[PDB]
């Protein structure tokens, strides 16, 4: 039991750090000109699409998962 | 059966649950007496319980070891009543609401005060627009192929 | 098991949203179109323009940590 | 063309009304850096509905 | 009358009425068609 | 002419529905129209801030008077409903016949969706939700007996509600008093202290002496409710009363003469609790109100009005000044006669303080028949009034600060007490900070020390009654004084005011109603923790009042207002420096303080008082006396209290107590939900909204009322609201479910 | 020329005696009560008045209040421990809100906020984009 | 301490210089705007970082930007 919880928690920290340093990169080391129409730049072009859709997914999963649990409880 | 489940009509656990539930209510009714309003109520409740179990038994629902109904949603039409058919209902109603809402907002957008009509709804117009949503599937598709639904990069975007 | 798995899914998706948004909106936003000139971590941008608390990218990490713990939990 | 009562689309990336339409109110002819004064129907995060832009930052829409 | 109708047309009031109606019809459906976990 | 006169303006405001259709009419800014979602929220937050809606005190005053009538109408409707529900949906009649067995119930659920399970088998051929407000006991004390009477009081309530509503309309639209009328403190106090309270008490005593006392005696004796004569019969036939109380025979002759002794039959100073019902003797209660009535009526004749005799408050206040306090109380009269916020501060604090006192005095000295044995009702009432009190006290502080920021004028306050207080604010706050640290370190340290010691296998080193002991000597002493008072310092009394101080165990129905409550080391430790919690709350709140207008950090805080988000990221950070924010933080500490108090009550009582006693002397308390050696450590509270006493809620599913289980869970959810508003900031949310709006725009539709994120201040408010609801809600269910079982 | 005040625990501390101190001066036409930033109420004198504070902001806050009394002759100074004094406000005799010929621009960038350089471009330079 | 910069988008509304709590900003003569005036930050050594100035600017994006930086007794608003 300990080993599983140990590695899973470490995994979470490691995952969050990756995204953190990814952001540090954009603020500090990203050159807009070098990456012109690059695969990376185009990601920052449809940022709204990505964020909005991820939001919808979260909402869908959240409403129904919680809803079903509460139905069963009641 | 699918997933090693058993039909509820043939599940002993399901029946045991029924008997137990009814017994509990009956034991309570014993305290009260005859036509006492409390007793009559409990008696009516057992009828509903018996009906519910019977309905589920006659259904195609599959029960597990606990004797509780388990739903199937892999796309098979054998159990469409469990998810697919009810699902269509939600989509139809939800689309209706969304479509009519968008229609009203766009309609009142060109009015003298487009923001007063959002806090104080024009009921007459709203009702008219609301009734026109029963054919939302058709209207939406028509609007898509007419390039009137999706906008074209003439919308505000972030600095980067 | 079906339900718990869908809950885990919620966690991953929501944690990701916070982190991804932070990354993409780290070089600028409509509220602060010049965020890149302030850095990865800054307190805020003032009580004006509506209030700009927790607008830096570092704050996304801060907010995502809580969700990470929840999902792992 | 930028002129009084003309409708234009903002081209300043830092503007709250980027890629949006506004109506040119007046264009100053005294050589100021940002002559045109455009008015919008939506308030910004600060609550203003007007700003002065240069002619290059504005494209006529019609 | 006209003014009162406007008050009754305000967002908060209309929401309450609509939701009460929606809630009521749902409750009534369950009263007459109860205990359903599927379309039969 | 006369100093005190009535001045009223006729037809001040036209009654119409036009403004109703123009949301935001009260404000100049909001009236312009909605452009962003913030307008909506602001509309609701500035609705009752009349000071910002108008600049004339007369207008503000007029609105307040009428608004108060509205609250009174609501209160009357509430009371009316309760009586009606007790007439058509209750088991009062059955309970009246057998109060010990039948359980009180006045709410019934419709048979929709299995919710019927919530209708429990309370008793008396009736199924419903067991209520815990104590209505049945009160009605019995009044002598209701029938359910027809309950119906009529309900009708009276509805009528009264209507009258109040009319009064509100009348005194705002047709006959609005002028400012001069409102500014008559001496008259108001004379009337309210002699008419509202004095006449009120006297009238109540009349009901108690002529209607309640006789009926209750018969009820206690054993007479069936149906056999007890109707109330009017007692009022007319003096002979009937003479049978019960053999002094009415003499009539009012003894009263007009000085022989008030003859009325000793119904006016008594017995003390203690009635053995049969377990409540205070009504005879004593009647004398209580009669005595209080006389006192209040006399007090109402202290201030000058229009006849020369009396006191002028201004003179009294100004005369009281000393060597260490400069001009003394000069300037206070004007403040309290020209600032509603100041008045509310004092009044609200005192009202809340009274509620807390009611909670303590109403359990130690049970006032109603068959209330003590109903553990559920006792717990509910104590906790309810404890909470109401806490909120009100914090509210008083808030409005006090609003005064400093909005009504304080330096010119009118030179070298007065207020000025001198604001001139040594640093000293006051500095010292209080230390007091809080001292108390907190020492008080909570005791618990941590004990936990460590018990865990390290060193029980002999704990601060316990079996080791190093910290006895509450002072309190133990006072208890003895009060126990021996009857017959000594209180010669004419016959028993202790409360059996808590000492005495015998009063039992009703095999259950303990009251018993001597002893104080030991554990009690010392908990009491001092209460002190710490209260002191910290005062620190935050007082700091807010004293530093409301200025501080070394922000010298011009006053101009910023009472509710500003911050001053900026500068000066190292100025977040949450407004007085509003101090109130925000104070409420969290008030929550903690009250929570500990109510928990103390619940565990102490269930461990050292409540329980059952055999025909012979064998007392079995509900929890078994675990409080002494378990409440001395934090692990004890978590295990012997929260973990053990929560077995009821968690196992409530499938029973009539299932609702409590669901609410317990729901409350936890709301509490957690709030933490997202309390830890996050507007910036992240605003940016997220931008992306969401992009989607709507991409589909050619978007609200003209541009969607915006909640303001910084609102974010904090929403968080606190959900936090409080969740926390209090959780305990609510926990307590009620546990209580139902223990009862 | 000190205004009439009875003292407070919110006055200056050691920094005023070892690091730096401030002083405001003004002239009044009547004796009136004002509120001091430190906390409390004081009565100004009919004529010259001098008051010492620990922060410039505290001094300027009082000036705002003075303007309400229609006093616009206030002057603020910073006194160092050695006795050196610096005249700070109104610096050129004319309030800052009023353009005075003879004042030169400082810290001005001739382009819109959005024309600042990219952070990566100035890497390992020591300068910031907004100073570049 | 902190750095305050003014950009060409200024309109000489004077609102910023009227909001500073520590007299860091001034109005200087200029020809790029109709008002004929621009704002300057001659005394940034007294900036506390309040950002009240930014809150007062009417331009689409602030023409006056305050970038917080090195902290001193003055910038940290320490009266002690
Ligand atoms: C369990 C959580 C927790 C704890 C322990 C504290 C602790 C404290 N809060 Mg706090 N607070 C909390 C949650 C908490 N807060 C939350 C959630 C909020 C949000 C509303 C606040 C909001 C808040 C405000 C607004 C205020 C406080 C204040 C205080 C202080 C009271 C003074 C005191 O008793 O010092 C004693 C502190 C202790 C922790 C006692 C236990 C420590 C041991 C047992 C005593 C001996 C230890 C010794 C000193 C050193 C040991 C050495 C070794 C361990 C290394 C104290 C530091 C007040 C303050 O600062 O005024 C003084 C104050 O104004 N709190
Ligand atoms: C190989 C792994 C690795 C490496 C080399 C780095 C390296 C770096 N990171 Mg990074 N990071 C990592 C993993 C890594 N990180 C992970 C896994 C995360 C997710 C949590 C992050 C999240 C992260 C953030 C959010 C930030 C960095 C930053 C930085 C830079 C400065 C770090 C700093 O200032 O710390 C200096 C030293 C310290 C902070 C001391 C740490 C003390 C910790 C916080 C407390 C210890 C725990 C506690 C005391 C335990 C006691 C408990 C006891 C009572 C029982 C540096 C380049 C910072 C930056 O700006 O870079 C641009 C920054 O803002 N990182
Ligand atoms: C119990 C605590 C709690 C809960 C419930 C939430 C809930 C949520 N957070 Mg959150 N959060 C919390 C604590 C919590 N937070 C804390 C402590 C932090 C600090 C780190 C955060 C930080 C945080 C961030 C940074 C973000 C969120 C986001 C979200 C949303 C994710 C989408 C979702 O689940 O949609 C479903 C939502 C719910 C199920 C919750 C509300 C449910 C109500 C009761 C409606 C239920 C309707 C029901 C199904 C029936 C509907 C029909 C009926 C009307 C008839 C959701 C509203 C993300 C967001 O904005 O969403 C895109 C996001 O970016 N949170
Ligand atoms: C990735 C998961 C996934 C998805 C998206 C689908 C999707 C679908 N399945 Mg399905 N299925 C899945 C996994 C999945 N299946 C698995 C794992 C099993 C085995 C348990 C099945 C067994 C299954 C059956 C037996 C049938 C479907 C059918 C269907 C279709 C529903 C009929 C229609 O018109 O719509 C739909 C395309 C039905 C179909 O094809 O109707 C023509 C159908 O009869 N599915
Ligand atoms: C504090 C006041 C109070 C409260 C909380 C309750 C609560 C309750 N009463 Mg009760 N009652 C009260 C006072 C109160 N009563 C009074 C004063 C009377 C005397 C008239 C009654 C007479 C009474 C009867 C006779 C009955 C109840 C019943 C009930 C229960 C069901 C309520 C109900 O109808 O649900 C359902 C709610 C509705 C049907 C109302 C529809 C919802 C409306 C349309 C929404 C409001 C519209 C909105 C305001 C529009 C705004 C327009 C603008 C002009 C303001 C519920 C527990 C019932 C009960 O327990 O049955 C077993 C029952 O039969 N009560
Ligand atoms: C039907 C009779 C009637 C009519 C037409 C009006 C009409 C008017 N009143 Mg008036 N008033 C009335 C009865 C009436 N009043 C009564 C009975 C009282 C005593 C309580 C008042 C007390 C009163 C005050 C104190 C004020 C007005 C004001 C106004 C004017 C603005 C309307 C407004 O603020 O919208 C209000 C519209 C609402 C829908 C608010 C209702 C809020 C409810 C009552 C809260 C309680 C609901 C619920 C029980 C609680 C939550 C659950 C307008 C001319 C205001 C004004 O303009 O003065 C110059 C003002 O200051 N009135
Ligand atoms: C003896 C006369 C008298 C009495 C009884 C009262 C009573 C009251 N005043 Mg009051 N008042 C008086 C004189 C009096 N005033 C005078 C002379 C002035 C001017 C100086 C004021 C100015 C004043 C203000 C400015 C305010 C009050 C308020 C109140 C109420 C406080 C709330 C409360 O305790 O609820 C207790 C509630 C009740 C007891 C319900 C019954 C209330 C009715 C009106 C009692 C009337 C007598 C009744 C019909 C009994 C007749 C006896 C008969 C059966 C034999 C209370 C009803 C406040 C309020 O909320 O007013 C709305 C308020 O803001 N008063
Ligand atoms: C005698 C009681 C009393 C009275 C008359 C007032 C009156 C006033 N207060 Mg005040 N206050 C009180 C008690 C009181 N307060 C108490 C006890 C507290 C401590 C919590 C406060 C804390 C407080 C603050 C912090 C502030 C005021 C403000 C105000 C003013 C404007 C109120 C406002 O915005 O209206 C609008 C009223 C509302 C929006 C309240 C609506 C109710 C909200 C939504 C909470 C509902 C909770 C609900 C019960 C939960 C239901 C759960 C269910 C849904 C499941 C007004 C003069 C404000 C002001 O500006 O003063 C000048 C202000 O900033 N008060
Ligand atoms: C407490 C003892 C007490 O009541 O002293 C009272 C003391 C003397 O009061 P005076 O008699 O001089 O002033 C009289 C007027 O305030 C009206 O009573 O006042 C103080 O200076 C309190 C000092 C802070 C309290 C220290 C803690
Ligand atoms: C073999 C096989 C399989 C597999 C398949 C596959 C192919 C899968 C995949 C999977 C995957 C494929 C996954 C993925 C994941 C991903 C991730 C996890 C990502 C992350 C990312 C990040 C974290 C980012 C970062 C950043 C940013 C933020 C920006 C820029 C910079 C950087 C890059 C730093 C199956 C099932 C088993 C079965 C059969 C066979
Ligand atoms: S937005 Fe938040 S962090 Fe920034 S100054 Fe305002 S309160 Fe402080
Ligand atoms: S941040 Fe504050 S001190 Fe600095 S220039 Fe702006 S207003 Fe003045
Ligand atoms: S507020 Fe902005 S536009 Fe106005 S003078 Fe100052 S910097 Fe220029």
């Amino acid at each position: 039991a300990a080993l599983y919880t140990h590695h899973q928690y470490i995994a979470g920290f490691l995952m969050v750090g990756a995204f953190a340093h990814g952001a540090i990169f954009f603020v500090r080391d990203y050159d807009p000109e070098l990456n012109k129409n690059n695969v990376l730049a185009r990601m920052l072009e449809h940022k709204e699409a990505i964020i909005s859709h991820l939001s919808w997914a979260s909402l869908f999963l959240g409403f129904h998962t919680l809803g079903l649990y509460i139905h069963n409880d009641t | 059966e699918i997933g090693g489940l058993t039909k509820c009509s043939e599940s002993a656990a399901f029946t045991k649950r029924l008997n137990a539930s009814v017994k509990k209510l009956e034991q309570r009714a014993s305290q009260y007496e005859a036509d006492s309003p409390p007793a009559l109520a409990l008696k009516q409740q057992v009828e509903r319980t018996q009906a519910r179990f019977d309905k589920y038994s006659r259904s195609e629902l599959l029960c597990g070891a606990d004797g509780l109904p388990h739903l199937v949603a892999d796309g098979r039409w054998s159990h469409a009543a469990e998810f697919i058919l009810p699902g269509f209902g939600f989509i139809y109603i939800s689309g209706w609401i969304g479509w009519v809402g968008r229609k009203y907002l766009r309609a009142v957008s060109t009015s003298a005060n487009p923001s007063e009509s959002e806090i104080i709804i024009n009921v007459p117009l709203a009702l008219k627009i609301m009734t026109t949503g029963y054919i939302w599937p058709i209207s939406a598709w028509q609007e898509l192929i007419s390039n009137d639904l999706v906008a074209v990069s003439e919308e505000i975007t972030v600095s980067p | 098991d079906f339900l718990v798995h869908h809950a885990i899914a919620l966690g991953l998706h929501v944690t990701a949203l916070i982190l991804v948004k932070g990354a993409l909106d780290a070089r600028g936003s409509k509220l602060m179109p010049d965020k890149k000139d302030f850095g990865y971590s800054f307190p805020c941008d003032g009580p004006g323009r509506g209030g700009t608390c927790d607008i830096s990218a570092w704050d996304a990490f801060y907010l995502a940590m809580f969700w990470m713990l929840n999902t792992i939990g | 063309m930028i002129d009084r009562n003309s409708k234009v689309r903002i081209l300043r990336k830092e503007s709250y009304w980027f890629n949006q339409i506004g109506t040119v109110a007046t264009v100053d002819q005294s050589g100021i850096r940002y002559p045109a004064v455009v008015r919008f129907e939506s308030v910004n995060y600060a609550g203003t509905n007007t700003n002065n832009f240069a002619l290059d930052e504005l494209v006529e829409v019609k | 009358m006209n003014d009162f109708q406007k008050y009754l047309s305000t967002a908060p009031v209309l929401l309450t009425l609509w939701m009460t109606f929606t809630a009521g019809f749902i409750i009534e459906v369950n009263r007459f068609f109860p205990d359903m976990l599927g379309l039969y | 002419s006369k100093n005190v006169q009535v001045f009223v303006e006729k037809d001040a405001v036209e009654t119409s529905f036009a403004k109703w259709a123009q949301p935001g009419h009260f404000s100049r800014t909001l009236a312009k129209g909605p452009k962003t979602t913030t307008w909506i929220w602001n509309l609701h937050a500035d609705a009752h801030d009349f000071d910002s809606q108008t600049s004339s005190l007369e207008e503000v005053s007029r609105k307040i008077f009428s608004a108060h009538f509205g609250q009174l109408a609501i209160i009357f409707l509430w009371i009316s409903g309760m009586h009606f529900h007790g007439a058509y949906f209750s088991n009062y009649s059955a309970w009246l016949t057998d109060p010990i067995s039948i359980k009180q119930s006045s709410q019934v659920v419709w048979p929709i969706v299995g919710q019927e399970i919530l209708n429990a088998d309370v008793g008396g051929n009736f199924q419903g939700i067991q209520t815990t407000s104590g209505w049945f006991q009160m009605w019995r004390a009044e002598g209701i007996t029938s359910e027809v009477e309950l119906y009529w009081t309900a009708i009276g309530g509805l009528a009264m509600s209507a009258i109040m509503l009319f009064a509100g309309w009348f005194h705002y639209h047709k006959a609005a008093p002028k400012l001069e009328w409102f500014q008559n403190a001496e008259s108001m106090m004379n009337h309210h202290l002699a008419g509202l309270l004095g006449l009120g008490c006297l009238s109540w005593s009349g009901h108690q002496i002529h209607i309640a006392l006789p009926i209750n005696k018969l009820l206690d004796a054993g007479v069936s409710p149906q056999e007890i004569p109707l109330p009017h019969e007692f009022l007319i036939n003096r002979d009937l009363m003479a049978q019960l109380y053999p002094s009415f025979s003499k009539g009012l002759a003894p009263f007009f003469g000085g022989n008030w002794g003859e009325y000793s039959d119904f006016l008594t100073f017995k003390g203690g609790l009635n053995p049969v019902t377990g409540g205070l003797w009504l005879s004593d209660i009647a004398h209580h109100h009669l005595a209080l009535s006389v006192l209040f009526i006399i007090a109402g004749h202290m201030y000058r009005t229009n006849w020369g005799i009396g006191h002028n408050m201004k003179e009294i206040l100004e005369a009281h000044k000393g060597p260490f306090t400069g001009e003394g109380h000069k300037g206070l009269y004007e403040i309290l006669t020209t600032s509603w916020h100041a008045q509310l501060a004092i009044n609200l604090a005192m009202m809340g303080s009274l509620s807390i006192i009611v909670a303590h005095h109403m359990y130690a000295m049970p006032p109603y028949p068959y209330l003590a044995t109903d553990y559920a009702t006792q717990l509910s009432l104590f906790t309810h009034h404890m909470w109401i009190g806490g909120f009100c006290v914090v509210g008083g502080a808030a409005h006090g600060a609003i005064f400093m920021v909005r009504d304080y004028t330096p010119a009118n306050n030179y070298n007065n007490l207020l000025d001198r207080v604001l001139r040594h604010r640093d000293a006051i706050i500095s010292h209080l900070n230390w007091v809080c640290i001292f108390l907190g370190c020492h008080a909570f340290g005791f618990y941590i020390h004990n936990d460590t010691m018990r865990a390290l296998g060193r029980p002999q080193d704990m601060f316990s009654d079996k080791a190093i002991q910290l006895q509450p000597i002072f309190a133990q002493w006072i208890q003895n004084i009060h126990l021996l008072a009857p017959g000594t310092t209180a010669p004419n009394a016959l028993a202790t005011t409360s059996y808590a101080f000492g005495g015998d165990v009063i039992e009703v129905g095999g259950k303990i109603a009251m018993m001597p409550i002893k104080l030991g080391t554990a009690d010392f430790m908990v009491h001092h923790i209460h002190a710490f919690t209260i002191h910290v709350t005062v620190l935050i709140l007082l700091k807010g009042v004293l530093y409301a207008r200025s501080s070394k950090l922000i010298p011009d805080k006053a101009n910023l207002g009472f509710r500003f988000p911050c001053d900026g990221p500068g000066r190292g950070g100025t977040c949450q420096s407004s007085s509003w924010d101090h109130v925000f933080l104070g409420l969290f500490w008030m929550y903690n303080s009250i929570s500990v108090v109510i928990f103390h009550f619940s565990w102490k009582m269930q461990s050292d008082v409540w329980g059952t006693i055999t025909p012979d002397g064998a007392i079995s308390h509900i929890t078994g006396g675990n409080f002494a050696q378990s409440s001395i450590t934090i692990n004890g509270w978590l295990r012997d209290f929260l973990w053990s006493q929560a077995s009821q809620v968690i196992q409530s599913y499938g029973s009539a107590s299932s609702a409590y289980g669901l609410i317990f869970l729901g409350a936890h959810f709301i509490w957690a939900f709030s933490l997202m508003f309390l830890f996050s900031g507007r910036g992240y949310w605003q940016e997220l909204i931008e992306s969401i709006v992009w989607a709507h725009n991409k589909l050619n539709f978007a609200p003209t009322i541009q969607p915006r994120a909640l303001s910084i201040t609102q974010g904090r408010a929403v968080g606190l609201a959900h936090y409080l609801l969740g926390g209090i809600g959780t305990t609510w269910a926990f307590f009620l479910a546990r209580a139902i079982s223990i009862t | 020329p000190f205004p009439t005040f009875g003292g407070s625990t919110g006055g200056w501390l050691r920094a005023a005696e070892v690091e730096e101190k401030y002083a405001i001066t003004w002239t009044s036409t009547k004796e009136q009560i004002f509120e001091m930033p430190t906390g409390g109420a004081a009565i100004m004198r009919n004529g010259e008045n001098l008051l010492y504070l620990a922060r410039k902001e505290q001094c300027l806050a009082l000036s705002t209040q003075l303007r309400t009394f229609k006093i616009n002759d206030y002057k603020i100074y910073r006194i160092f421990p050695s006795g050196e004094v610096q005249y700070l406000h109104p610096k050129d005799g004319v309030f800052p809100e009023k353009v005075n010929p003879g004042r030169t621009s400082v810290n001005s960038r001739g382009f819109s906020i959005g024309k600042n350089p990219n952070p990566a471009s100035i890497k390992f330079s020591g300068i910031t984009t907004y100073e570049s | 301490s902190h750095t305050v910069k003014i950009y060409d988008t200024c309109i000489g509304c004077t609102q910023c210089v009227r909001a500073c709590p520590t007299d860091v900003l001034e109005m200087v003569p200029w020809d790029g705007c109709k008002s004929g005036q621009i704002a300057s930050s001659p005394r940034v050594e007294d900036c506390v970082g309040c950002k009240r100035c930014e809150t007062a600017c009417p331009t689409d994006f602030l023409s006056v930007r305050v970038y917080l930086g090195a902290e001193t007794t003055r910038s940290l608003g320490l009266a002690y």
